[PDB]
């Protein structure tokens, strides 16, 4: 996995394509995304 | 001319008293700010 960085991602095949970087979000226990406005994914519990 | 400018003095004083204790009084300006902030949030959510 590769940060900073424009990359082709796919997670569990949730494909897309970003700048993944790590964050402050506190995702609690259970929450293995996180969203904006649009309903498209904003964060990601990496799942490795 | 005294008189005349006291009076001036004092009406141009109560511009910032009215402003800083009548959050209304703005209200064309922020209606404009809103009325496009909720145009776009109104197109962001379309998305999903």
């Amino acid at each position: 996995l590769v940060k900073n960085k424009c990359v082709n991602f796919n997670f569990n095949g949730l494909t897309g394509t970003g700048v993944l970087t790590e964050s402050n979000k506190k995702f609690l226990p259970f929450q293995q995304f996180g969203r904006d406005i649009a309903d498209t994914t904003d964060a990601v519990r990496d799942p490795q | 001319q005294k008189l005349i400018a006291n009076q001036f003095n004092s009406a141009i004083g109560k511009i910032q008293d009215s402003l800083s204790s009548t959050p209304s009084a703005l209200g064309k300006l922020q209606d404009v700010v809103n009325q496009n902030a909720q145009a776009l949030n109104t197109l962001v959510k379309q998305l999903s």
